[PDB]
Protein backbone atom coordinates (compact mmCIF):
# COMPACT_ATOMS: atom_id res chain seq x y z
CA UNK A 1 0.00 0.00 0.00
CA UNK A 2 1.05 3.42 -0.17
CA UNK A 3 3.10 4.47 3.02
CA UNK A 4 2.47 8.15 4.38
CA UNK A 5 5.18 9.08 6.56
CA UNK A 6 5.25 12.32 8.85
CA UNK A 7 7.79 13.91 10.75
CA UNK A 8 8.04 15.03 13.20
CA UNK A 9 6.25 12.96 15.58
CA UNK A 10 6.04 15.52 18.13
CA UNK A 11 6.33 19.05 17.43
CA UNK A 12 7.20 21.19 20.43
CA UNK A 13 6.68 24.80 19.51
CA UNK A 14 6.62 28.07 21.12
CA UNK A 15 3.63 30.06 21.10
CA UNK A 16 2.93 32.56 18.48
CA UNK A 17 6.28 31.36 16.62
CA UNK A 18 5.80 29.11 13.74
CA UNK A 19 5.76 25.02 12.68
CA UNK A 20 6.11 23.04 10.00
CA UNK A 21 4.82 19.32 9.71
CA UNK A 22 6.50 16.99 6.76
CA UNK A 23 4.57 13.95 4.92
CA UNK A 24 6.38 12.29 2.67
CA UNK A 25 4.62 9.51 0.44
CA UNK A 26 6.02 6.02 -0.35
CA UNK A 27 4.76 6.51 -4.47
CA UNK A 28 3.75 9.23 -5.93
CA UNK A 29 0.05 10.03 -5.66
CA UNK A 30 -0.81 12.27 -8.22
CA UNK A 31 -3.63 11.62 -10.02
CA UNK A 32 -2.88 12.31 -13.65
CA UNK A 33 -0.55 15.54 -13.27
CA UNK A 34 -4.32 16.66 -12.91
CA UNK A 35 -4.79 16.34 -9.40
CA UNK A 36 -3.09 15.25 -6.13
CA UNK A 37 -5.61 14.24 -3.33
CA UNK A 38 -3.81 14.79 -0.34
CA UNK A 39 -5.38 16.38 3.01
CA UNK A 40 -4.08 18.00 6.14
CA UNK A 41 -6.40 17.02 9.32
CA UNK A 42 -6.42 18.62 12.75
CA UNK A 43 -7.70 16.35 15.56
CA UNK A 44 -8.25 17.85 18.99
CA UNK A 45 -8.35 15.57 22.19
CA UNK A 46 -11.82 13.69 21.72
CA UNK A 47 -12.60 15.42 18.98
CA UNK A 48 -13.39 14.16 15.55
CA UNK A 49 -10.62 15.19 12.63
CA UNK A 50 -11.28 18.70 11.33
CA UNK A 51 -10.10 19.42 7.71
CA UNK A 52 -7.63 21.80 7.27
CA UNK A 53 -6.55 21.85 3.97
CA UNK A 54 -7.47 19.73 0.27
CA UNK A 55 -5.47 19.28 -2.73
CA UNK A 56 -2.53 19.83 -1.09
CA UNK A 57 -2.39 23.55 -1.39
CA UNK A 58 -6.29 24.42 -0.50
CA UNK A 59 -7.46 25.55 2.35
CA UNK A 60 -10.98 24.74 3.61
CA UNK A 61 -13.77 27.26 3.87
CA UNK A 62 -13.49 28.11 8.06
CA UNK A 63 -9.82 27.51 8.21
CA UNK A 64 -7.64 30.61 9.75
CA UNK A 65 -5.75 31.88 6.91
CA UNK A 66 -2.35 30.91 9.18
CA UNK A 67 -2.51 27.23 8.37
CA UNK A 68 -0.86 26.11 4.75
CA UNK A 69 -0.27 23.37 2.88
CA UNK A 70 2.26 22.96 -0.20
CA UNK A 71 4.69 20.51 -1.63
CA UNK A 72 4.46 18.13 -4.75
CA UNK A 73 4.89 14.90 -6.03
CA UNK A 74 6.07 12.35 -2.61
CA UNK A 75 7.22 15.59 0.06
CA UNK A 76 4.32 17.84 1.32
CA UNK A 77 4.28 19.95 3.96
CA UNK A 78 1.79 21.67 6.16
CA UNK A 79 2.92 25.56 7.98
CA UNK A 80 1.39 27.29 10.85
CA UNK A 81 2.44 31.04 10.81
CA UNK A 82 1.83 31.81 13.89
CA UNK A 83 1.23 29.00 16.67
CA UNK A 84 -1.88 29.99 19.10
CA UNK A 85 -3.20 28.14 22.06
CA UNK A 86 -5.77 26.13 20.66
CA UNK A 87 -3.75 24.50 17.47
CA UNK A 88 -2.95 22.29 20.12
CA UNK A 89 -3.63 18.46 18.91
CA UNK A 90 -2.45 15.90 16.41
CA UNK A 91 -2.27 16.48 12.83
CA UNK A 92 -2.38 14.18 9.86
CA UNK A 93 -2.02 13.40 6.23
CA UNK A 94 -4.14 11.42 3.57
CA UNK A 95 -3.49 10.05 0.65
CA UNK A 96 -7.02 9.96 -1.87
CA UNK A 97 -5.36 8.91 -4.55
CA UNK A 98 -4.50 5.74 -4.50
CA UNK A 99 -6.92 3.01 -2.11
CA UNK A 100 -6.62 1.86 -0.17
CA UNK A 101 -6.73 5.33 0.65
CA UNK A 102 -4.43 5.78 3.90
CA UNK A 103 -3.42 8.70 6.72
CA UNK A 104 0.12 9.68 8.04
CA UNK A 105 1.16 8.41 11.65
CA UNK A 106 -0.17 11.55 13.41
CA UNK A 107 2.33 14.44 14.85
CA UNK A 108 1.51 15.96 17.76
CA UNK A 109 2.04 19.66 18.10
CA UNK A 110 3.07 20.49 21.69
CA UNK A 111 2.96 24.08 22.98
CA UNK A 112 5.79 25.28 24.86
CA UNK A 113 5.32 28.00 27.59
CA UNK A 114 6.32 29.43 30.99
CA UNK A 115 6.97 27.48 33.65
CA UNK A 116 3.89 26.91 35.55
CA UNK A 117 3.69 26.11 39.00
CA UNK A 118 0.74 23.79 40.34
CA UNK A 119 -1.99 24.19 42.99
CA UNK A 120 -2.32 21.16 44.77
CA UNK A 121 -5.57 20.01 46.75
CA UNK A 122 -6.06 16.89 48.51
CA UNK A 123 -9.06 15.04 48.66
CA UNK A 124 -9.96 12.20 51.39
CA UNK A 125 -12.89 9.55 50.59
CA UNK A 126 -16.06 10.36 50.98
CA UNK A 127 -18.07 8.23 53.87
CA UNK A 128 -20.22 6.88 51.30
CA UNK A 129 -16.81 5.12 49.67
CA UNK A 130 -15.66 4.29 53.32
CA UNK A 131 -18.96 2.50 53.59
CA UNK A 132 -18.56 0.26 51.03
CA UNK A 133 -15.30 -0.42 51.69
CA UNK A 134 -12.69 1.06 49.66
CA UNK A 135 -10.64 4.40 50.64
CA UNK A 136 -9.37 6.26 47.24
CA UNK A 137 -7.67 9.55 48.55
CA UNK A 138 -7.03 12.10 45.56
CA UNK A 139 -4.16 14.65 45.43
CA UNK A 140 -5.06 17.21 42.45
CA UNK A 141 -2.40 19.15 40.80
CA UNK A 142 -3.64 22.08 39.04
CA UNK A 143 -2.98 24.13 35.84
CA UNK A 144 1.22 23.69 35.64
CA UNK A 145 3.83 23.28 32.90
CA UNK A 146 5.58 21.57 32.30
CA UNK A 147 4.24 18.02 32.53
CA UNK A 148 6.57 16.23 34.27
CA UNK A 149 5.66 16.65 38.05
CA UNK A 150 6.58 13.62 40.81
CA UNK A 151 3.81 13.12 43.15
CA UNK A 152 5.08 11.12 46.18
CA UNK A 153 2.28 9.76 48.91
CA UNK A 154 3.49 9.24 52.61
CA UNK A 155 1.44 8.06 55.04
CA UNK A 156 2.51 8.68 58.30
CA UNK A 157 5.83 9.88 57.08
CA UNK A 158 6.02 6.49 55.13
CA UNK A 159 6.65 6.39 51.29
CA UNK A 160 3.91 4.32 49.64
CA UNK A 161 4.40 2.23 46.43
CA UNK A 162 2.65 0.40 43.59
CA UNK A 163 -0.99 1.68 45.29
CA UNK A 164 -1.57 4.95 43.24
CA UNK A 165 -2.18 6.04 39.74
CA UNK A 166 -1.85 9.35 37.87
CA UNK A 167 -4.12 11.14 35.13
CA UNK A 168 -3.01 13.87 32.85
CA UNK A 169 -5.51 15.79 31.27
CA UNK A 170 -4.29 16.89 27.43
CA UNK A 171 -2.60 20.87 27.41
CA UNK A 172 -5.53 23.54 27.79
CA UNK A 173 -6.39 25.15 24.81
CA UNK A 174 -6.39 28.45 26.16
CA UNK A 175 -3.29 28.56 28.91
CA UNK A 176 -1.46 25.84 27.45
CA UNK A 177 -1.17 24.06 30.90
CA UNK A 178 -1.65 20.75 32.02
CA UNK A 179 -3.54 18.97 35.49
CA UNK A 180 -2.96 15.90 37.20
CA UNK A 181 -4.57 13.60 39.70
CA UNK A 182 -3.10 11.05 41.52
CA UNK A 183 -5.15 8.81 43.68
CA UNK A 184 -4.53 6.56 46.30
CA UNK A 185 -6.22 3.59 46.59
CA UNK A 186 -6.85 1.29 49.97
CA UNK A 187 -9.12 -0.73 51.56
CA UNK A 188 -10.98 0.35 54.39
CA UNK A 189 -9.50 -1.57 56.85
CA UNK A 190 -5.50 -0.48 55.40
CA UNK A 191 -7.33 2.72 56.08
CA UNK A 192 -7.90 3.05 59.39
CA UNK A 193 -4.24 1.62 60.20
CA UNK A 194 -3.22 5.00 59.87
CA UNK A 195 -3.24 8.42 60.54
CA UNK A 196 -0.96 10.83 58.26
CA UNK A 197 -1.88 11.51 54.27
CA UNK A 198 0.07 13.42 52.58
CA UNK A 199 0.76 14.19 49.02
CA UNK A 200 4.39 15.68 48.16
CA UNK A 201 4.66 17.51 44.32
CA UNK A 202 7.74 18.14 43.48
CA UNK A 203 8.08 20.36 40.08
CA UNK A 204 9.95 22.69 38.54
CA UNK A 205 7.87 25.45 39.32
CA UNK A 206 8.23 25.26 42.86
CA UNK A 207 11.76 26.04 45.29
CA UNK A 208 11.11 23.36 47.45
CA UNK A 209 8.41 20.61 47.35
CA UNK A 210 4.87 21.49 48.06
CA UNK A 211 2.95 18.71 50.89
CA UNK A 212 -0.61 18.64 51.53
CA UNK A 213 -2.17 16.39 53.74
CA UNK A 214 -4.80 15.72 56.79
CA UNK A 215 -5.31 13.29 59.48
CA UNK A 216 -8.17 10.24 60.25
CA UNK B 1 -25.98 22.17 7.24
CA UNK B 2 -24.67 18.39 7.06
CA UNK B 3 -24.90 16.61 10.04
CA UNK B 4 -23.78 12.82 10.74
CA UNK B 5 -24.38 10.96 13.56
CA UNK B 6 -23.18 7.65 14.35
CA UNK B 7 -25.58 5.02 15.69
CA UNK B 8 -24.53 2.05 18.03
CA UNK B 9 -23.66 -0.40 20.49
CA UNK B 10 -20.53 0.54 22.76
CA UNK B 11 -20.03 -3.18 23.63
CA UNK B 12 -19.95 -5.99 21.68
CA UNK B 13 -18.30 -9.63 22.62
CA UNK B 14 -15.86 -11.71 20.43
CA UNK B 15 -16.86 -13.44 17.44
CA UNK B 16 -20.04 -11.81 17.38
CA UNK B 17 -20.60 -8.98 14.51
CA UNK B 18 -20.49 -5.51 15.04
CA UNK B 19 -23.17 -3.09 14.05
CA UNK B 20 -22.97 0.37 13.32
CA UNK B 21 -25.36 2.90 11.64
CA UNK B 22 -25.05 6.43 10.22
CA UNK B 23 -27.82 8.88 10.49
CA UNK B 24 -27.53 12.13 7.61
CA UNK B 25 -28.88 15.56 7.81
CA UNK B 26 -29.35 18.08 5.84
CA UNK B 27 -27.91 16.03 2.85
CA UNK B 28 -29.49 12.67 0.56
CA UNK B 29 -26.96 10.51 0.26
CA UNK B 30 -28.43 9.35 -2.92
CA UNK B 31 -27.48 12.86 -4.59
CA UNK B 32 -24.16 12.57 -4.52
CA UNK B 33 -20.97 11.91 -3.24
CA UNK B 34 -19.02 8.62 -1.13
CA UNK B 35 -19.88 7.77 2.25
CA UNK B 36 -17.28 6.38 4.44
CA UNK B 37 -16.13 4.56 7.54
CA UNK B 38 -13.16 5.06 9.39
CA UNK B 39 -11.46 3.61 12.92
CA UNK B 40 -9.06 4.75 15.51
CA UNK B 41 -7.50 2.50 17.16
CA UNK B 42 -7.37 3.84 20.77
CA UNK B 43 -4.50 6.19 21.15
CA UNK B 44 -3.32 5.33 17.77
CA UNK B 45 -3.95 6.54 14.01
CA UNK B 46 -6.92 6.38 11.56
CA UNK B 47 -7.46 2.99 9.06
CA UNK B 48 -10.01 3.51 6.39
CA UNK B 49 -12.50 1.24 6.19
CA UNK B 50 -14.51 1.42 2.91
CA UNK B 51 -16.73 3.86 1.29
CA UNK B 52 -20.56 3.31 -0.33
CA UNK B 53 -21.34 5.76 -3.03
CA UNK B 54 -24.49 7.41 -4.34
CA UNK B 55 -25.07 4.98 -6.36
CA UNK B 56 -24.87 1.79 -4.31
CA UNK B 57 -21.50 0.77 -5.24
CA UNK B 58 -18.78 -0.11 -2.80
CA UNK B 59 -14.87 -0.11 -1.92
CA UNK B 60 -13.21 -1.73 0.92
CA UNK B 61 -9.83 -1.74 2.84
CA UNK B 62 -8.43 -5.25 1.74
CA UNK B 63 -7.42 -5.45 5.50
CA UNK B 64 -10.54 -5.68 6.54
CA UNK B 65 -12.47 -6.21 3.29
CA UNK B 66 -13.44 -10.31 3.98
CA UNK B 67 -15.56 -9.54 6.96
CA UNK B 68 -16.90 -6.07 6.59
CA UNK B 69 -20.14 -5.09 4.48
CA UNK B 70 -21.36 -1.52 3.76
CA UNK B 71 -24.87 -0.86 3.30
CA UNK B 72 -27.61 1.49 2.90
CA UNK B 73 -31.12 2.59 3.84
CA UNK B 74 -31.88 5.61 1.49
CA UNK B 75 -35.54 5.87 2.98
CA UNK B 76 -34.21 6.38 6.28
CA UNK B 77 -30.66 8.06 4.87
CA UNK B 78 -29.16 5.98 6.62
CA UNK B 79 -26.02 4.04 5.71
CA UNK B 80 -24.44 1.16 8.01
CA UNK B 81 -21.17 -0.48 8.51
CA UNK B 82 -20.95 -4.18 9.79
CA UNK B 83 -17.73 -6.00 10.90
CA UNK B 84 -18.05 -9.78 11.33
CA UNK B 85 -16.27 -12.36 13.82
CA UNK B 86 -14.93 -8.89 15.88
CA UNK B 87 -11.47 -9.54 18.16
CA UNK B 88 -10.39 -6.98 20.62
CA UNK B 89 -8.31 -5.52 17.71
CA UNK B 90 -11.37 -4.00 16.26
CA UNK B 91 -11.58 -2.27 19.42
CA UNK B 92 -11.49 1.44 18.48
CA UNK B 93 -13.83 5.04 17.72
CA UNK B 94 -15.48 4.59 14.89
CA UNK B 95 -16.48 7.55 12.49
CA UNK B 96 -18.66 8.24 9.65
CA UNK B 97 -17.41 10.86 6.64
CA UNK B 98 -18.08 12.40 3.51
CA UNK B 99 -16.01 12.40 0.96
CA UNK B 100 -16.75 14.76 -1.51
CA UNK B 101 -13.11 14.38 -2.92
CA UNK B 102 -11.68 15.30 0.79
CA UNK B 103 -13.24 14.40 4.53
CA UNK B 104 -14.89 17.26 5.11
CA UNK B 105 -18.26 16.87 7.47
CA UNK B 106 -17.46 13.77 10.07
CA UNK B 107 -19.51 12.55 12.90
CA UNK B 108 -18.31 12.89 16.33
CA UNK B 109 -17.55 9.09 16.38
CA UNK B 110 -18.67 6.16 18.76
CA UNK B 111 -16.19 3.72 20.65
CA UNK B 112 -16.48 0.58 20.74
CA UNK B 113 -15.38 -2.33 23.15
CA UNK B 114 -15.09 -5.30 21.99
CA UNK B 115 -15.41 -7.79 25.48
CA UNK B 116 -16.52 -10.65 26.99
CA UNK B 117 -17.58 -9.13 30.63
CA UNK B 118 -20.71 -7.22 31.56
CA UNK B 119 -21.59 -3.85 31.33
CA UNK B 120 -21.53 -2.07 34.78
CA UNK B 121 -21.97 1.21 36.10
CA UNK B 122 -20.24 3.11 37.88
CA UNK B 123 -20.32 4.51 41.90
CA UNK B 124 -20.44 8.38 42.24
CA UNK B 125 -18.89 10.28 45.36
CA UNK B 126 -18.02 13.07 45.94
CA UNK B 127 -14.92 15.55 46.50
CA UNK B 128 -14.58 16.93 49.67
CA UNK B 129 -13.84 20.26 49.72
CA UNK B 130 -11.29 20.95 53.34
CA UNK B 131 -10.53 23.78 55.00
CA UNK B 132 -7.28 24.51 53.59
CA UNK B 133 -8.26 24.64 50.15
CA UNK B 134 -11.15 27.55 52.03
CA UNK B 135 -8.41 29.53 53.90
CA UNK B 136 -7.57 31.02 50.52
CA UNK B 137 -8.83 32.43 47.44
CA UNK B 138 -10.03 29.57 45.48
CA UNK B 139 -11.02 26.21 46.51
CA UNK B 140 -11.03 23.12 44.41
CA UNK B 141 -14.25 20.26 44.78
CA UNK B 142 -15.47 17.47 42.36
CA UNK B 143 -16.74 14.23 41.75
CA UNK B 144 -14.75 10.77 41.73
CA UNK B 145 -17.05 8.33 39.18
CA UNK B 146 -15.28 5.07 40.28
CA UNK B 147 -15.80 1.15 39.11
CA UNK B 148 -17.45 1.42 34.99
CA UNK B 149 -17.23 -0.58 32.03
CA UNK B 150 -17.03 -0.20 29.57
CA UNK B 151 -15.99 3.45 27.94
CA UNK B 152 -17.15 6.23 27.80
CA UNK B 153 -18.84 8.17 30.69
CA UNK B 154 -19.56 11.84 30.73
CA UNK B 155 -19.27 14.30 33.44
CA UNK B 156 -20.81 17.81 33.22
CA UNK B 157 -21.84 20.62 36.03
CA UNK B 158 -24.84 22.18 36.58
CA UNK B 159 -25.96 20.66 33.57
CA UNK B 160 -23.77 22.59 31.82
CA UNK B 161 -23.96 25.61 33.16
CA UNK B 162 -20.27 25.32 34.70
CA UNK B 163 -17.35 25.08 32.17
CA UNK B 164 -14.67 27.42 33.28
CA UNK B 165 -12.49 26.37 35.40
CA UNK B 166 -13.54 22.05 34.86
CA UNK B 167 -11.24 19.34 34.37
CA UNK B 168 -12.38 15.92 33.71
CA UNK B 169 -9.57 13.93 33.50
CA UNK B 170 -8.78 10.74 31.37
CA UNK B 171 -10.08 7.39 32.46
CA UNK B 172 -7.52 4.89 34.30
CA UNK B 173 -7.80 1.36 34.58
CA UNK B 174 -8.00 -0.77 37.92
CA UNK B 175 -5.95 -3.54 38.72
CA UNK B 176 -9.90 -4.81 38.56
CA UNK B 177 -9.92 -4.20 35.08
CA UNK B 178 -12.56 -1.34 35.64
CA UNK B 179 -12.23 2.24 34.69
CA UNK B 180 -12.40 5.22 37.37
CA UNK B 181 -11.96 9.08 36.55
CA UNK B 182 -12.22 12.47 38.58
CA UNK B 183 -13.90 15.53 37.47
CA UNK B 184 -12.84 18.44 39.38
CA UNK B 185 -13.81 21.83 39.05
CA UNK B 186 -11.98 25.18 40.54
CA UNK B 187 -14.38 27.55 41.95
CA UNK B 188 -14.44 30.99 44.59
CA UNK B 189 -14.28 30.05 48.06
CA UNK B 190 -17.19 32.74 48.68
CA UNK B 191 -19.68 31.10 46.82
CA UNK B 192 -19.76 27.75 49.01
CA UNK B 193 -23.53 27.80 50.36
CA UNK B 194 -23.96 30.58 48.12
CA UNK B 195 -23.78 28.30 44.69
CA UNK B 196 -24.84 24.65 45.13
CA UNK B 197 -22.44 22.37 42.62
CA UNK B 198 -23.99 19.15 41.29
CA UNK B 199 -21.83 16.71 38.76
CA UNK B 200 -23.72 15.36 36.45
CA UNK B 201 -22.60 11.76 35.37
CA UNK B 202 -24.22 9.70 32.19
CA UNK B 203 -22.92 5.90 31.64
CA UNK B 204 -25.05 4.77 28.62
CA UNK B 205 -24.25 1.07 28.94
CA UNK B 206 -25.45 0.50 32.04
CA UNK B 207 -28.06 3.19 31.63
CA UNK B 208 -26.71 4.96 34.48
CA UNK B 209 -27.48 8.55 35.46
CA UNK B 210 -26.41 10.21 38.54
CA UNK B 211 -26.45 13.61 39.61
CA UNK B 212 -24.43 14.05 42.80
CA UNK B 213 -24.27 17.43 45.16
CA UNK B 214 -21.27 18.35 46.25
CA UNK B 215 -20.85 20.12 49.70
CA UNK B 216 -18.78 19.93 52.47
Amino acid sequence: DVVMTQSPLSLPVTLGQPASISCRSSQSIVYNNRYTYLEWFQQRPGQSPRLLIYGVSNRFSGVPDRFSGSGSGTDFTLKISRVEAEDVGVYYCYQGTHAPYTFGQGTKLEIKRTVAAPSVFIFPPSDEQLKSGTASVVCLLNNFYPREAKVQWKVDNALQSGNSQESVTEQDSKDSTYSLSSTLTLSKADYEKHKVYACEVTHQGLSSPVTKSFNR
Amino acid sequence: QVQLQESGPGLVKPSQTLSLTCTVSGYSITSDYAWNWIRQHPGKGLEWIGYIRYSGHTGYNPSLKSRVTISRDTSKNQFSLKLSSVTAADTAVYYCARWVDYFDYWGQGTLVTVSSASTKGPSVFPLAPSSKSTSGGTAALGCLVKDYFPEPVTVSWNSGALTSGVHTFPAVLQSSGLYSLSSVVTVPSSSLGTQTYICNVNHKPSNTKVDKKVEP
